RNA sequence: UGCUCGCUU
């Protein structure tokens, strides 16, 4: 339990889960499934481009209670992160700059 | 695994370099063979043989 | 031109996940995407079009460098 | 008017050399003296 | 070959590891941490970010894998453009 | 107070085992993590 | 006026490889050294030109264009005999004010030469009787940050006659 | 017990024994003037090397009246090896 | 951001109007919002210094005057500082090169005057 | 943390790193174990090779060489912990290219 | 926080 090998060679992580696995053939084998409940907590960073721009405000929409969505928003002047559950996200979409 | 109550672990890459070096390097389709010998461990199994 | 043509998957690896975050980071794409919200998919696409502005650099363990285009080197 | 100073750069770290402090160079470094063997007041507050 | 290539039949153990390795953070990371580093302190022997160990320590990409070679933009550009001349001088 | 709106709304609201402090008008998280 | 070498470390994001890799260069060098001063240097005023322009590398951090740049910079940096004229942008007791045209209220002329009737009764008299001349004589700069301006220059103006203004 | 100590020590801590003075005498008196004076004419002697200048702004008419002269020794290369003759 | 000479080439004013209104015109060509909103001291900076060598009398120059100048005052043996104080100032009256110019003693001789002036004024 | 009761992530063991070195993932490695784990950025003085604070190095009393650094905390808690131990590691920074 | 215990991998 050491700094060399129990802080700096194997470390632990965020955005990670565990959970039992159960078989199913109908998914590819380079496929692995995810439940909706892990898949709400695990977030992706995506930067709104050119192209998924509509997709982005589309997710703010739904917003964190809806499985399609986002949770947080960090502006690109200021850091200053802000949460869906609260504030008017149709305005939070409609204020999505790039970056 | 064997799907007797083990627990596996799944984690998410924070950046689009991680994502397209695991999704390249780390792919499913293209570590299809053991670099021990080269012989495929992804293949049938029990119920799929039969 | 000493080392072997074809180019690796460290390689494409590198330049995808580079190519990813360069359109995330909003840069102009050259395939005209249809609909592919993903950056990642954006950059298999460039680079199946063989249209990535950019060139590896391979450097050779004495010190010595040379210069290889993606639509120059070789894919599978 | 205005000094030109740089804001940040992309300092990579070459190589970690190892060595020994006199006590003149840990006195630099260092910014109090400890001499009190206790930790907290005796106030009810607790405070060190 | 890895265990040949200094003439001597060295082993995995900490032993041929040091006599194998230089890196001073590898072989406290393995075995022995206070004893190579009071060493490598009194040496005063400067360990560089070569290694992978060191590399993942520090928080930088390996030189291993991807990290082997470098990569350049294809922008368009002029490499040494026209200068301006020099009326004066 | 907010940093973005100015209101005093801040509500400490643990989202998933993620205890903020964030503002209950705009949404505007003031602090995050412990 | 003189010209300055430098070599920067430029960093151009992704977005902006759509323009020129030079015209880029130079637009972001002028932003970074457009009204600073330089210690030991003096008052950069804008790029003159770029030299040496190697290759761009792409860093697997920010991810962005990272390109090392030689180039030349004019800047203000007089040859401690210098002439210039400027206007008096105020006086004070001690001394006057001048100040170069639109370019930099940091002359500060000491009155300890002038012919014996040199004093300033904060009325903004500039001398009694018996485009205002200046004549560098020394330079200096000084820092900033010293906790968790920069040049002002000695300025000269002897018996120069001026037939034209007394 | 030993008491506990609000304040570190002071970094000069006071002595009660002080130097003892110098010694006085003609003797010493001119072995001081004797080091004074070499210590102003050693300077000015040529194997006193200065940092040599660099970095000139321009060159003037009045270069030849500021040039600075001094007579430089000439070692003797005989006994000096052959790897220090410029 | 090291430099590597600082007094690399002295140039006069007229090299700097130039690029002065080159960078003008460039930008007044290719202006942009965004990279004009970042960093507004750029366009103070060009605009006020503009202004100054268009008050000071460098205007009605060119490389080919320039040259002419420098050729002619080649011949009289005089240093590079004066001759660019003179090409910065275009002295057109003798008292300005009588005592104003540096390093007067033994270099006006009363007579060269007469044709320093006429090389600064044709 | 480590414990689920705790609210604690997963660890990437030893043989989880062996695992990423032999695939060469040199990026995921790094944004797994630096970037996402623990990410911090220092202060070290270019001219002593000590750790600084707020942009400011207390042994040289000076702010003209400090420069910014990304680091792992677990990193700079051993530095620390060696300075301690007097093994003081001095770190010689340099430009990235 | 430390440690112990009992357990599924
Ligand atoms: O080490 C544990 C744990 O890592 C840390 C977590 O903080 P909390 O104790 O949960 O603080 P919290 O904010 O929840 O309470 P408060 O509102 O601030 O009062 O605390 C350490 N820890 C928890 N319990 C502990 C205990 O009983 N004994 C020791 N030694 N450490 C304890
Ligand atoms: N101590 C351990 N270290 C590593 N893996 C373990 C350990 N204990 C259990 N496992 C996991 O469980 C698996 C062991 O199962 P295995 O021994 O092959 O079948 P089994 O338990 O003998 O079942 P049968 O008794 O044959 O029905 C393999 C390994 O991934
Ligand atoms: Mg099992
Ligand atoms: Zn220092």
């Amino acid at each position: 339990q050491g700094r060399f090998r129990g802080n700096l060679s194997g470390k632990r992580v965020d955005f990670s889960g565990r959970t039992v696995i159960s078989p199913d053939p109908n998914l590819r084998i380079d496929e692995v499934a995810v439940p909706v409940h892990v898949a709400k907590i695990l977030t992706f960073p995506e930067k709104v481009n050119k192209a998924n721009i509509n997709f982005l405000r589309k997710l703010v929409q739904n917003g964190p209670e809806v499985h399609p969505g986002a949770n947080f928003i960090q502006q690109r002047h200021t850091q200053m992160k802000r949460f869906l559950k609260y504030g008017n996200r149709e305005k939070m979409a409609q204020e999505l700059k790039y970056g | 695994a064997d799907f007797d109550g083990d627990e596996m672990n799944l984690h998410l890459p924070q950046t689009e370099e991680a994502k397209a070096e695991a999704l390249v390097l780390m792919g499913t389709k293209a570590n299809l063979v053991t670099p021990r010998n080269g012989e495929p461990l992804i293949a049938a199994i029990q119920d799929f043989l039969t | 031109r000493i080392t072997t043509p074809y180019m690796t998957k460290y390689e494409r690896a590198r330049v995808l996940g580079t190519r990813a975050l360069q359109i995330a980071m909003c840069a102009p794409v050259m395939v005209e995407l249809e609909g592919e919200t993903d950056p990642l998919l954006i950059a298999m696409k460039e680079l199946k079009a063989r249209k990535i502005p950019i060139i590896i650099r391979r450097y050779l363990p004495d010190g010595s460098y040379e210069d290889w285009g993606v639509d120059e080197l070789i894919i599978t | 008017k205005e000094q030109f100073r740089e804001t940040d750069v992309a300092k990579k770290i070459s190589h970690i050399c190892f060595g020994m402090k006199s006590p003149e160079e840990m006195r630099q470094q260092a910014h109090i003296q400890v001499v009190s063997k206790n930790l907290y007041s005796q106030d009810n507050q607790h405070a060190p | 070959d890895l265990m040949t290539y200094k003439g001597e039949v060295l082993g995995i153990t900490r032993f041929g590891l040091a006599k194998m390795k230089e890196s001073v953070l590898m072989l406290a990371s393995f075995e022995k941490t206070a004893d190579h580093l009071f060493d490598a302190a009194y040496f005063g022997q400067k360990d560089s970010v070569c290694g992978v160990s060191e590399c993942i320590i520090m928080g930088i990409p390996m030189n291993i894998g991807t990290g082997l070679f470098k990569l350049l933009h294809k922008a368009d550009r002029d490499p040494n453009p026209p200068k301006r001349p020099l009326i004066f001088d | 107070r907010c940093p973005d709106c100015g209101s005093t709304e801040l509500v400490e609201d643990s989202h998933y085992s993620q205890s903020q402090l964030v503002c209950s008008d705009c949404g505007c998280v003031v602090t995050e993590g412990v | 006026f003189v010209l300055v070498e430098m070599v920067d470390t430029v960093r151009i994001p992704p977005w902006q490889f759509e323009r020129k890799l030079n015209d880029s260069i130079a637009e972001e060098l002028n932003k970074k050294l457009a009204n600073k001063v330089v210690y030991n240097v003096g008052l950069c005023i804008c790029l003159f030109d770029i030299t040496k322009l190697e290759d761009a590398y792409v860093f697997p951090g920010d991810g962005a264009s990272h390109t090392k740049v030689h180039f030349r910079c004019v800047v203000f940096h007089p040859f401690l005999d210098e002439i210039l004229i400027g206007k008096i942008k105020g006086c004070s007791p001690e001394g006057v004010h001048v100040s170069l045209g639109f370019f930099d209220d940091i002359l500060i002329p000491p009155e300890s030469l002038q012919q014996p009737a040199k004093f300033d009764e904060a009325e903004q008299v500039w001398v009694w009787e018996y485009g205002e001349e200046i004549r560098f004589r020394v330079v200096d700069e000084s820092f900033v940050d010293t906790s968790p301006y920069t040049l002002v220059g000695s300025i000269s103006e002897p018996g120069l006659g001026l037939l034209s203004w007394w | 017990l030993p008491d506990v100590v609000l304040k570190p020590p002071p970094l000069f801590p006071d002595t009660d024994y002080k130097p003892v003075p110098l010694k006085t005498g003609e003797g010493e008196e001119y072995m001081l003037a004797l080091k004074q004076e070499l210590r102003e004419t050693m300077k000015r002697m040529p194997y006193f090397i200065e940092t040599p200048e660099e970095r000139q702004d321009i060159e003037r008419y009045s270069k030849r009246y500021m040039k600075v002269y001094k007579e430089e020794w000439i070692p003797d290369w005989r006994r000096l090896p052959r790897e220090m003759m410029p | 951001m090291e430099v590597k000479d600082a007094n690399s080439a002295l140039l006069s004013n007229y090299e700097v109007f130039q690029l002065l209104t080159d960078l003008k015109e460039q930008r007044k060509e290719s202006g942009k919002n965004k990279h004009s909103s970042g960093q507004q001291n750029l366009n103070t900076i060009t605009y006020e210094t503009l202004k100054y060598i268009s008050k000071t009398p460098c205007r009605h120059q060119s490389p080919e005057i320039v040259r002419e100048f420098l050729t002619a005052l080649k011949s009289h043996k005089l240093t590079k500082a004066e001759k660019l104080q003179l090409l910065n100032h275009r002295p057109v009256t003798a008292v300005e090169i009588q005592l104003m110019v540096e390093e007067s003693e033994e270099r006006l001789t009363e007579e060269q005057i007469e044709a320093l002036l006429h090389t600064v004024t044709s | 943390t480590e414990g689920r009761s705790r609210d604690g992530g997963l660890r990437l063991g030893e043989m989880e790193r062996d695992c990423l070195i032999g695939y060469g993932a040199s990026m995921l490695l790094l944004e797994r174990l630096m970037i996402s784990s623990d990410a911090f950025e220092v202060d070290v003085c270019g001219q002593c090779g000590l750790l600084g604070y707020s942009g400011w190095c207390h042994y040289c009393k000076s702010s003209c060489h400090v420069s910014s650094l990304r680091i792992p905390y677990a990193c700079k808690l051993l530095f620390q912990e060696l300075q301690s131990m007097n093994i003081i590691p001095r770190l010689k920074l340099s430009k990235y290219n």
